[PDB]
This record gives structure tokens, C-alpha cells and sequence, in this order.
């Protein structure tokens, strides 16, 4: 059963960097795509990051993009994401997130979300 | 030249596939041809030599894509490679070898891109070395075709090979602290996609790491790993 | 020799084909279109001797071997598209990857005129049989790197039809029940 | 024979250590030398050997502590070592070269033990191959030394080498689901140890897997993985 | 030469030796017990040029190469103790392991009277000459695998003193302050 | 030797590049529109020894000469572009115009695949030396005549990068300050 | 040929052994262990085809001769055990007896480290052949004489197992039901 | 800060098999050695088994041996255990814990118990 839990948000001074960490269970982590998504008070949700299984291929979104770096650890089932250059832009709430492509499409829906964990660039 | 040109074209085969080009823009080919010899003083002529398939493979790299958009104009990065391979790539035949002595490597790089005939104007990729690099100041820019420069044109071609022998009189060095060549592949000027041309020139950047040395013995595998720092 | 027939460089299922459908059709042909990026996958050829219709009457019939297995690619590209992939295009059942396929067999395609490639695998196998069985002799991976380059241009997507051939044994041995058939 | 004897004692040297024993019990050596043949029907002399250092390294794998205490009357696992190694040791260079085809495997074999002067009674170790193995049915314990025998007498001896060639018919196979050859390193009867010996009869258990075949192609490389089952 | 005095093999620290203080002494002992089981660590002697005393003047007095690391152990083990290890014994700084080690130089010993071996290690390292700086020029790792043997006998305990030589060059270079010296 | 880095066909300012700022970047790149005719003029860049960047550090490092000045061009047209100029390109310091610089040194080419000319400029020079002084060796005129050609095409612009290059003598004289350096 | 396996030196019951049950396991094995005197007996193998294991199958796959039937013995002992016997070790079925079967086939060994003897046992009897009947070949004695001597030492107890093989001839007769198999 | 949080207990039949799971955190898991301790109803505690670092040695218990198997998953910092062959000398409540070498001598010790996990093979 999906276990996604996070760590390691606080508060930040801008030009700071964090460390977030999402840490995985029940289910084989290491087969699955995995994002980051983020959520601004006073906002919807945006797409940040995702990684490809192998720890393969990565993509971001534009804001995000040199600022931010996604990395997993396989062997203890993790997520990480370095927040470099922190701007408020970045203030949110992340949630990391766990998607599949089921069968054999192009497609990868979002089965199990984690907690949250609050970033404060202020 | 003569277009299809002889420098030009263009082939790299090995297992087990036979990779044939339009054809290498030209060549970044072998000048004044020096090496500095792949024995010099230094190597004692005593030093481990490779070459074997893992790294000949290729380098295989991924590369940035390139849009009409950048300009003009623009810098990249090293991809000393071997570099590349420790933070990334890694190539676990790859692993092993990394987890050794000071390499001897040479190059031998291969950079694939493919709009369409529709597609015009070239990356201008570069050999300087060791790379005290800014991106700014495009002195720097200007100032290099002086270190390997191959080419990459849209409108004619889908292949570059940029071959690089060693840099760093050394004759071998440690890697973790130092680097070697760094292989730079920038634009000088920007593609520009017209209708008539592929939407996509994603770039690959292929390298073939070829006749490297290391000078200790330790264990070396094609699995990697081991004992590098 | 019935080997011409299996041999005289067939065109391939390979896979199921998503499918116009011309991955029927196709079959030969994975799809070539520009990319988002282009070391992106897409496909994951399975092959058997039993599965992809050539391969099936043939391998019914008998159920050892002597061979090997030569896929050459050809492709329809204009001027105005281009192309270029590489593929593994993988013996026997390894890695399933990346890397691990790329330090398999090899061949290295420009998608120009040259509009023919050899890319051919062999049986590395214990044994120099393997029998008709179902889970499976092993998977040819393809990646299309980067597209097609261009032009104005040409219908965006280019296709390509894979070959098939073994030497080099050509003979195999002992024959059995054969596809195609009467009662 | 004479003790220390010649087929005896005995070394095994490669990098980068000279090993030296007191001496292989003896030898389980080559009988009637009967390898198949490194070329059969088989292998078409096609085959794809090796012979490269790691395996040769070798399995160097740990073995069983046999004491006083067991007796008589007692078996061995088998060792098949591909199987081992894959199961554990793994031998970063062998995950990587498991990570292939039908293996043409033939020993190598060491078996190192030493409690001291003091300390006497065999352990009689053993070749079967392709194991159906039960432990019970001691007929079973009776029926070999046919199949490499070596032998161990912590009262004559600190080094066994028993060398195995290739089972299986087959001349090539297919590794989950077959086991070539099973080593087994069983006591006959039970060391016994006074006071003046050693206090500690750990076994170790080497092996060479000397000139491996494998048929095909794939991708083998130093280090390990790759794409087996 | 200088050399033959580097050279002429000498004994080692290696490391600092859980003293009787016979670990000063020693120094060139790791200890021979028996042992709850055979395989386990043991040691892990840390190399360099710097560190360990007859090494220590040596180094100073010079900043560069021309070597190989010799180490050839000794036993003082009676009829009645025996004995085996393997050790490493290991060139520059790798994997500090197990089977990585063993990958390395290698040597096999049986400790009975033969008393000797060889275990040579080298420098390999990316350039000919290391400069003496403090982090590490690397590991030599020892494991003991089987004690001792026996008797009635011997106590317990048995004892190597390590061994150290290089060829093959003998020579280096730039001399630099000697450790030995006025002042 | 010093030469070869002068020498190996660099690559030029020449002139500050009405810019993107493109121009300094090209350096070597005057632009390739199309046009509303042909003939007009387009560029006059200078050439000295000082200005323009490689150029500059090799003449305050001398005085003197041994030389000749030779200027290849390249191109970045396409299929679809194409292009044509001439130009002129011009020993020291004279008409500053057309037909005079058509007058002298010369060549002809044709931007299609040849991608490189070699237009050299000699020192025309009542002595074997010019030294650096401020007011000019000369100029280099180049005029695009007809541009380019074409397709649906390519975006519309074309630009050539020159090539700078001197025998016959590579070697010259009386080193001096250079420009790139300590204190 | 079946011979070798017969044949190559295979290990014997013999007899039941008063086991540990080490006597399974032994087979080979008749005790050594000190002895009060010397001379006396202990054991009394009795030799058939039929009977103990190995031979027996081999016996019932025939019922004919050719061979002979060599005993050779090997010891466990140690530094500390030491040990003698000396083993008839007897043709075919005769006295049941000391000096008669001293008198018989004969070996004299030593058990220090030579671990092997041989002691091969004729077939001396009337006819070429002895067919699979059931009251017996013929008995094999051992006696132990003179135990070990030693040390501190080993647990006391010394064994020997024994071995058995037969030439000259190694070539039987007529095929029967082998004692493995299937129905 | 070490978290060791422990799965995978539950009743067994006699002869049947169950896998016990302990995840940990906040140290560096593949330095460390670790054990399972167990603990019986009217008893004190047991060491039960240990593996080392690297999944290299393990040692157990005599009354554990081949019935129990220990196997830690580096890449997802985890531990297990194994356990066929239940008996009811086998209930207990079980605990993962990490020990330490300190510097440079022999001795481990404990710094770190999980939560504990029953297992009532009845």
C-alpha cells in the first residue's frame, strides 16, 4: 500500500537551497516514474520535476528548471530534490508523487500522493 | 568540397551495428597530427593501456538540443567524459572501470544531430582543454576553430565526429581533481526551422574514449568497481 | 533452401504496432517523428522464433538449430525528412535497456540515402539449440535518438521497416509440425 | 608418497600474490584425463571463451567449519559456483559478467584448511556432478571418490586444490536452471583436536572456474550486469 | 644506495598495532589467533610514504617517484602453530574491501616453513610520481582467512612481521629535508 | 610556433558587427540578406595589426614583419540558402571602393557546398615592415553582391565568418610587449 | 569401460562395522584404536561378489570372471597417530586363520605418510569363473597388530579405509539383471 | 536521528514462514552493522542474529540457524528477516537494532531499537 512520506521543508532565506526528501513504500519503487508537484498559496498545482525509473531520464518545468535537480536513491527507495536559487516564485507546499503508464501506453497517471512538506523562501 | 565530402562523411562501425553518417559537417580530423605520441617521457612506454570494447563503445552520450532559438552566441559545457561517466552515464561496464590510474584518453567523438534539409545554421563545437571556464566574454568564442572543430550543419549533414588525442603534457593524470579535454559543441549561429525540415534537432553527443592509459595497477574489470579516491 | 525463404531478407512483425493499423501493415516499421527529446523510448521489440508471422511457420517446422539473426533496417525518408536512430538490436534476452543494448551488437545509421542497415543478432546461447518454447529467446530493443530533420517538409513522420536475416548457418535441423498445413 | 608429496604440496600463484600451501592431502588432479575436450561436437570450436582474470581470481569463497564434532558420515553443498555466485560472493566483475551464454566452466579449485600438527582426521571432498542430492543414504558417501577426490589431513597438510573440467554432455549450458559441476567438500571422518594444534579449523573455499565458454554474445564485460534470464 | 636502505626489505609500522605495546615492536605483525570464523577483518594498514617510520625518512628526503611497493611477510609459527592468510596487499587507494583486494596484486601463502612471500605492491597511479602530501597514497588491507593449525601446542597466538621492497625502479627523485638531521 | 596560433587560419573581428549583439560573436560573419540589389555595398572593414582581437596580441608582442595576410572565407548557407559575394578583399590602404578593390588581390566563389575560399591579402607595402602605429595598415572591402537563393526556405539570412591567415613568411620580428600578460 | 568403475580403486563395506554408525559411512574403515596386544584380532571381512554395494550391482549386471581383486588401504592417521596393520588380505575362502592367511597374498605397510598399500586379493579357484551363488566367495582378514604410536595426542582412535580393485583382467562375462533399474 | 520502523509480524502456523521487515534512518544504514533481538513472553532477550555492512557476514543463534535467513537492502536501507521452520520457541516480540564499532575496536554496541513487532506462531 503507497506510503509516500516527506521530509526536510522549512523555511529559507532567498538565494537559499534545500533539500526535500519523499521516501516510498509498497509498491516496486524502482519500476515506477516518480514527480515532484508543488502547490502556491493562493494557487493550483504545478508540475515540477519527474525522473524515469533508472534514474534515467529527467524532465522539468521551465521555472524550475537550473534552480532544481532530481535525483533518486533506488537502494532505499527515495526521492530527492536540490532547490538551488530559491526565489519566493518558489514558496509552496511539494508533494511527491508516484505515477505508471499502466499498460503499454504513453500516459502516466498519478496513483498515490504523499503528505506535503511546506517551503517558505521568505 | 565536394558535397557527401570526402574529409567529409563518414562512417564508425563496431557491435553490432554498422552507423553510417550523411557525413561529419568536417571533420574536428587530426591536423598537424600531434598527438604527443602515445608514449612520450613520460609514459616509460611502461604505462596500462586499454583500448578495450567498453570504451571504444561508445561515449554515447546525450547532447543539448539546439534550437533556431539560441545565439548566437553561446557556450557548452565540458563533457571531459570521463567526467561525464562519474557524475553520469557512468558507462556498469562503465562503473567498474572508474571504481583507477591516471588515464591517457583520446577522444574519439562522435555528435549526431538531424533537422532535415530544411533545417540551416551551424554549432560550432570546440576542443580547448583544460577549462578555466566562463561562458562570458565571447573572446572566447572567436578565439576558438583553434582546438579541434568539426561541425554540425542542418542543411547539410546528420554527423560529426570530432577525434581528440590528450591534452595535458602530464601524459596521464588523476581525474577526479583535473580535466582533460573538455569538448565543447556551441553554436556559433542558430538553426532556424523552416516548414520544410524535421521539428526536432535533439542533439546526441557520441564519444568514443579511445586508447586510454592508467598507470596503476589496482583493479581494473569490465565491471565496475573499485577504488578510484 | 527453405532457408532463402526464411532467410532472403525478410521483413519483420515485429511487435503489435500501435497501430493506424498499419503496424499490420507496417509490420517491419517502428513509427519516426520529431521528438521532445530524443533519446526517449519508444520500443521494445520481443523476438521469437515462434511469434512474427515469418518466424512462426519456420520455427514450427523445425526446432533446433543452425543460424543466426540479421535485422537490416530501410527507410523511408525524403529529403525533407530525415532521421536517425540507433538500435540494438539485442541478442538474446539480456539486459532490456539502455546501455547494456548498446554495448550488444551494433551499427550505427545515418538515414540518408543509404536507405539499408545491418544490424544482426546473434544467438548467444548456451546451447547452440534453443527449442520452441513460449516465455522468450530474447528482446531487440530499438531508440529512435534524434528525428528526422527538415524541410517545409514531408508528412512530419518517417517509418522504418526492420530486416531479418541468419546466416550464418543457414541449415537448421529437425523439422516439425508446419505452420501451414492440411487436414 | 613422500610426504610434502610431489603431486602434493603444491602453488597456485597469480596477482599479485604467491600463495604456498604445505600441500594439496592430494591432489584431486587430473585421472584419466578426461576433459571432455575444450572442443567437442558441441562446441564448434565456435564458442566464446575466456580465460580472463577475474575468474581465474579466484571463487574464493569461504567454506564450511568442520570440526572434531562432525562425522562420520556428513555431506557437502555443491558449490557449483556460477550458482554460488550468483546466489552470493557474486565474484563487482562477476555481478557483471553474470549479468550471459551456456558456460564452458571447468574448475579450478582450492580448498585451504589448517588447524595445526595436532589436528588429524580427513575431510574427503568430492566431484559428482549435476547434484540430485540428499544428504541421507550414506551409499552415496560410499559410491564416491570416483569424482575428484583431493583430500584433506589437518595433520598432513594446509592447502587442498582439486580441479574439476566440465560435466554435462551438453559441452555448453544454460545456467538457472542446470548445475554443472557440484564440489562437494564432505568429511569422511572428523578432525580431532588436542591441545597443542590450532584452534580453528574455518574452511576456506577456492576455486579457480578455469576457461570458461560461453555461446553468446551478449554483452560480457568486466564488470557486471547485463541481462541473463 | 639509498635504496638498498629503503630497499633492503624492510619491516614495516604498518599501522599502530593493538600493543601488547608489542604492536611497536611489532611492527611488521598483524596478530594469528584462532578464530569464530576465519574470514573475518582483521586488518586494514593504511599506506604511505609519510607515515610508518622507515618509509617516513625516506619520503621526506625526496617528493617523487621512481618504485613499486614490495611486501613480503614472515611467520613465526611453530610445528605446532600454523596458519594462512591471504592479504591484499594493496596498491593505491582503492576499493578498501574484500574481493577487490583480492582482484588486486595477489599472493598466496601457506605459512609452514616456507617463511616467506612475496607481495608486491604497486603504484599505480595516474602519474609517475605522487608528491608527499597528507590524505593518502592508499591501503594495504591483510585478512587472516584460516588460524592456525595444531598441536597441544603453541601459544595460541602466532604472529607475521610484513615486509617491504619496490623495484623496480630503485631510484627517485628531488631530494627534499631528511627526516634525519641538525640543526 | 607563435605562427601556426596567428597563423592557423583564424578567424576574424574584424569590424564591430552591427549587432545582435551576433557581432562579437561572428566575429568573422558580415551578413548575407536579401537584397534590393545587389551591388550595394555593405562593408568596409579595416584591418590592423592592433584592433581586432587574435590580430592585436600578436602585433604588440612585434614590430616587424614577415608576412602576407590571407582571408578565407566560409559559409553558413543551407540548401535553401544560398548566396554570392565578392570580396575584395584588400591590400593595404588604398582606393576604398569598388572597382579599384575588385582591381586587386581576388577571387571568385560561389556558396554552395565548397564552404571555404581563400581571399588573401598581401602587404603591399613600400617597406618589409609596417610597424604599430594608430592610423591604419589598410582596409579589407567586402560587397555581398547578389544574395542568396532559394527555397521556402531558411531564415532568410545568411553569414560568413572570414578566415585570416599570412605566409608567405610566417616569422616575424622584434618581440614587444604582449598584449596578454602579468604584473 | 564398466571396468573403471569397478574398478577404479573403489572403497569397500565390507563387513557391518560396528558403528558409530560410522560403519556405514566407513565403509572402508576397519577401527584402529591402542590395543591391549597387538596380535589380537580384530576382523573378519568376508569378501562377495554380491554383497557390499559397489560390487554387488556390478555382480549382478554379470555372473562370469575375468579379474583379480585388489585391496589397497589408506589411513587417517596423523603426526600423533600413528598405527600397523597388517591385512591378509585373502584369497578366496580358505583357512580363516592367522599364518594361514599370512601365508596367503601378502603386503606389509607402514602407515606413516604413505596412505596407501596395496593388498590385491587372487581369485585362486578352481575355475575361471565363480557364478552369483549365495554362501561366499571368500573371506578377506585384517589384523591390526601394533597400534599407534604417538603424542599428546589424536583421538586415539586411528582408521583405515579400504580399497579394492581387480585386474588383471578387467573384461567380464555374460550380462545380467543389474541390480539398478526400472520397471 | 535513528528511526527503525518495524513490519511484517503477524500469527503463523507451526512449520509455516514469515518475512519481518525494519526500514531505518537518519544514519548512514550501509556503514552500520545490525541484528534482530528478540524477545520472549516470560523471558529476557535474545540476539537472535547480526549481518555486516556490506551484506557480508551474518552470524545467528544456534536455536535461529537454518531456519531463520537475515538480508538487508542497502539501496532502500532496509532489513529483514527471514523466518521458515516456526516453532512456537519462536514467538516473541522482535526488534531491529543498529549497532556501532565505535573507533577502532571489536565491540558493538546497540544505539538503536525499533518499536517491536509479534510474532505468535500458534
Amino acid at each position: 500500500e503507497v506510503q509516500l512520506l516527506d521530509s526536510g521543508g522549512g523555511l529559507v532565506q532567498p538565494g537559499g537551497s534545500l533539500r526535500l526528501s519523499c521516501a516510498a513504500s509498497g509498491f516496486p519503487f524502482s519500476d515506477y516514474a516518480m514527480s515532484w508537484i508543488r502547490q502556491a498559496p493562493g494557487k493550483g498545482l504545478e508540475w515540477v520535476s519527474p525522473i524515469s525509473g533508472s534514474g534515467g531520464r529527467a524532465y522539468y518545468a521551465d521555472s524550475v528548471k537550473g534552480r532544481f535537480t532530481i535525483s533518486r536513491d533506488n537502494s532505499e527507495g527515495t526521492v530527492y530534490l536540490q532547490m538551488n536559487s530559491l526565489s519566493p516564485d518558489d514558496t509552496a507546499l511539494y508533494y511527491c508523487a508516484k505515477d505508471g503508464s499502466g499498460s503499454h501506453y504513453n500516459n502516466n497517471y498519478f496513483d498515490s500522493w504523499g503528505q506535503g512538506t511546506l517551503v517558505t523562501v521568505s | 568540397a565536394e558535397p557527401e565530402n570526402k574529409n567529409v562523411v563518414q562512417a564508425t562501425t563496431t557491435v553490432n551495428t554498422t552507423n553510417l553518417t550523411q557525413h561529419p559537417s568536417a571533420p574536428t580530423m587530426p591536423f598537424s597530427p600531434d598527438f604527443s605520441n602515445v608514449d612520450n617521457f613520460h609514459s616509460m612506454a611502461y604505462d596500462i593501456t586499454t583500448g578495450d570494447k567498453n570504451p571504444s563503445k561508445l561515449v554515447r552520450l546525450e547532447t543539448h538540443e539546439w534550437t533556431p532559438s539560441w545565439a548566437r552566441g553561446y557556450q557548452i559545457t565540458h563533457v571531459e567524459l570521463p567526467k561525464v561517466f562519474w557524475d553520469h552515464q557512468d558507462k556498469p561496464a562503465y562503473g567498474q572501470s572508474r571504481y583507477f590510474a591516471a588515464v591517457r584518453c583520446g577522444f574519439h567523438f562522435q555528435v549526431q544531430v538531424n533537422v532535415n534539409q530544411g533545417t540551416a545554421g551551424s554549432a560550432l563545437v570546440v576542443y580547448e582543454p583544460k577549462p578555466v571556464v566562463t561562458y562570458d566574454s565571447k573572446l572566447e568564442f572567436g578565439a576558438f576553430t583553434n582546438l579541434p572543430h568539426v561541425l554540425m550543419n542542418l542543411a547539410e549533414t546528420t554527423q560529426a565526429d570530432l577525434c581528440i588525442p590528450y591534452v595535458a603534457d602530464t601524459n596521464y593524470v588523476k581525474t577526479d581533481s583535473s580535466d582533460l579535454g573538455q569538448l565543447k559543441v556551441y553554436v556559433w549561429t542558430p538553426l532556424s526551422i523552416p516548414t520544410g525540415s524535421a521539428n526536432q534537432v535533439d542533439v546526441t553527443i557520441l564519444g568514443s574514449l579511445l586508447q586510454l592509459d592508467f598507470q596503476n595497477p589496482r583493479v581494473f574489470a569490465q565491471d565496475v568497481n573499485i577504488y578510484d579516491n | 533452401d527453405l532457408v532463402k525463404i526464411a532467410q532472403l531478407f525478410s521483413v519483420m512483425a515485429d511487435s503489435t504496432t500501435p497501430s493506424e493499423n498499419h503496424g499490420v501493415d507496417a509490420k517491419g516499421y517502428f513509427k519516426w517523428s520529431a521528438t521532445t527529446a530524443p533519446q526517449s523510448i519508444v520500443h521494445r521489440n520481443i523476438v521469437y522464433l515462434r511469434l512474427f508471422p515469418n518466424l512462426n511457420v519456420f520455427v514450427n517446422s523445425y526446432s533446433y538449430f543452425r543460424g543466426s539473426l540479421v535485422l537490416r533496417l530501410s527507410v523511408y525518408a525524403s529529403t525533407f525528412n530525415r532521421g536517425r536512430l540507433r538500435m540494438g538490436f539485442f541478442p538474446n534476452a539480456t539486459t532490456d535497456s539502455t546501455s547494456t543494448l548498446d554495448n550488444a551488437i551494433y551499427t550505427i545509421c545515418d538515414i540518408g540515402s543509404d536507405n539499408s542497415f545491418e544490424i544482426t543478432i546473434p544467438y548467444s546461447f548456451s546451447t547452440w539449440m534453443r527449442k520452441t518454447n513460449g516465455h522468450p529467446i530474447g528482446l531487440f530493443q530499438i531508440e529512435v535518438l534524434n528525428r528526422l530533420t527538415y524541410n517545409s517538409s514531408s508528412p512530419s513522420e518517417v517509418y522504418c521497416i526492420v530486416q531479418g536475416k541468419m546466416g550464418q548457418d543457414a541449415r537448421f535441423f529437425c523439422p516439425t509440425g508446419s505452420v501451414v498445413t492440411f487436414q
